[PDB]
């Protein structure tokens, strides 16, 4: 997506302060938790039914943690993430029938739980920021749907 | 929140209907599929094909559900009790789709009914998919 | 946007057969009927305190023909939406002050308007070509927003 | 619908919030402006630089609007009725954009609250935001 110069450097920054696995999996579990049809995917996963469960699940841990780190790696790519995000487009639309949706609701609970993580630090303006990044994974995820 | 008027405009609507409301809910979810692509990714299970038993079957449980909710126009909840704990605890499709097929089902209203579609039944109508919508999502969280 | 031909025919097909005028009218009415919260616009145009007031309403006709007139334009030109709208993208920023989201709903009862106009001719097809049409031409119209 | 524990949950983070609710309001709003611009369409008359006084002032009153319906969980219909006339009859905010602002005061108290955020409390705030929400776009048509 496009972000200036100062944009970019204000992401990449927190990020260098974010454990992947801690937040994947708070991330993971606060989305399954704040909007509980997201669990449709998920009841392999073991004992969803609640708050302190879902949280300290490992099946759901294990799955952040895959997912933020996806995220992650997109973020050193974030001129080019519709390629970056084409073929786990793909994926999702074609073999795992995730509606996007989900997509831009983990996108909030993230930016939620990089708030409560940064506290004060996490300012206005690098809100923003995520914002469009968050938006920018979404939209590039959704790009493939048919 | 349901004017008489709006109440009136609405069994007029789907009186006129009638007993077509089973074609016209397959003709909906047709449009949907085809409009907003993403509302397929609940049907791997169906074959989506212009034509599908599966679909002209599925259209007609919409339809009647809906007329269903027109009898009862005053005590929605109840009467819709059980598909409310159904796509809440079960299917659990995304609110933001409930949008996506009441837009589909206007359109196909529209297509069928040039007389009784005027600016005034068109708004009962909207209002009347909106207040369907939110009972079916209300048991969701 | 994206069409397929078979789509970039069927939207130039129908929209020979469309009065402007017509169509331009009564798409803005129904929105004001529809949405009366978008009337927040239009409060210099008169009375659009019910339905036949708002549809039979001079200033609505007009201003219909208008922005129908404006639509119409940019189907000559498909596939740059965004380098057709970009000035009138600013007007409705910097001077109308117009939330994009009402491009969103005029687009939606425009669909409503063809389907009620055209009958069994505004197939399922025909219907998913002008979605991706208005959808286009809001999200043209958003674009210079800041 | 909120249970009864969602009460629970919305008295005693908001009790926190207590006495810094205003500048929260203010830092929510501020958050909307610069993460989604197209609601500044609804501002036009103020200035939004920031620490305005105009915004302070607004976001004071928003929050007071949520400190009064917290007080009446159990009726904030009736609770609320004078605004959601306003918002209804007057101002006009499209209802989209009250699903901007909620995400804004959720992100501001995660950032000031980090004891009391847990995802229970999230879950329980957020469904509040949805009704207040609900109740305010009420009177819309
Ligand atoms: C930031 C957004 C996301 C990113 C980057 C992402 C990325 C991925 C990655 C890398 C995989 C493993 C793919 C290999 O299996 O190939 C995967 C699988 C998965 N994701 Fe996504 N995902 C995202 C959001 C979601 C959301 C929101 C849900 C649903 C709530 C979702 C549901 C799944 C499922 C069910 C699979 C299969 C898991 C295996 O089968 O265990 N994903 N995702
Ligand atoms: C007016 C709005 C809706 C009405 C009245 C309604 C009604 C129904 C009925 C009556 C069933 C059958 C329940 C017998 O199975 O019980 C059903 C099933 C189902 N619904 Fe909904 N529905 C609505 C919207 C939606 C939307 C928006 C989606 C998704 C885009 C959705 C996806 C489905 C699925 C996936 C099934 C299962 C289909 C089986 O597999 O056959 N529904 N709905
Ligand atoms: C299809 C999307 C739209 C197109 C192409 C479009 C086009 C236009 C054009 C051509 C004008 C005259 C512009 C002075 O002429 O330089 C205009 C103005 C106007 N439009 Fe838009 N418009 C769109 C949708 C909308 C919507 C949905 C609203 C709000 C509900 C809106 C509210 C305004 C208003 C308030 C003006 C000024 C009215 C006279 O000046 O009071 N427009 N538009
Ligand atoms: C949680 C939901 C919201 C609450 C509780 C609420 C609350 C309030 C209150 C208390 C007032 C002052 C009314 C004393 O004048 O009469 C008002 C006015 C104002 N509201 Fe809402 N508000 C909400 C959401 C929205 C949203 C989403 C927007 C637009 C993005 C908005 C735009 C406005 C504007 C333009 C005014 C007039 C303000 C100036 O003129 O003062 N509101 N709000």
């Amino acid at each position: 997506v496009h972000l200036t110069p100062e944009e970019k450097s204000a992401v990449t920054a927190l990020w260098g302060k974010v454990n992947v696995d801690e937040v994947g999996g708070e991330a993971l579990g606060r989305l399954l938790v704040v909007y509980p049809w997201t669990q449709r995917f998920f009841e392999s996963f073991g004992d969803l039914s609640t708050p302190d469960a879902v949280m300290g699940n490992p099946k759901v841990k294990a799955h952040g943690k895959k997912v933020l780190g996806a995220f992650s790696d997109g973020l050193a790519h974030l001129d080019n993430l519709k390629g970056t995000f084409a073929t786990l487009s793909e994926l999702h639309c074609d073999k795992l029938h995730v509606d996007p949706e989900n997509f831009r609701l983990l996108g909030n609970v993230l930016v939620c739980v990089l708030a409560h993580h940064f506290g004060k630090e996490f300012t206005p303006p690098v809100q923003a920021a995520y914002q469009k990044v968050v938006a920018g994974v979404a939209n590039a995820l959704a790009h493939k749907y048919h | 929140v349901l004017s008489p008027a709006d109440k009136t405009n609405v069994k007029a609507a789907w009186g006129k209907v009638g007993a077509h409301a089973g074609e016209y809910g397959a003709e909906a979810l047709e449009r949907m599929f085809l409009s907003f692509p993403t509302t397929k990714t609940y049907f791997p299970h169906f074959d989506l094909s212009h034509g599908s038993a599966q679909v002209k079957g599925h259209g007609k449980k919409v339809a009647d559900a809906l007329t269903n909710a027109v009898a009862h126009v005053d005590d929605m909840p109840n009467a819709l009790s059980a598909l409310s704990d159904l796509h809440a605890h079960k299917l659990r499709v995304d609110p933001v789709n409930f949008k996506l097929l009441s837009h589909c089902l206007l359109v196909t209203l529209a297509a069928h009914l040039p007389a009784e579609f005027t600016p005034a039944v068109h708004a009962s109508l909207d209002k009347f998919l909106a207040s369907v919508s939110t009972v079916l999502t209300s048991k969701y969280r």
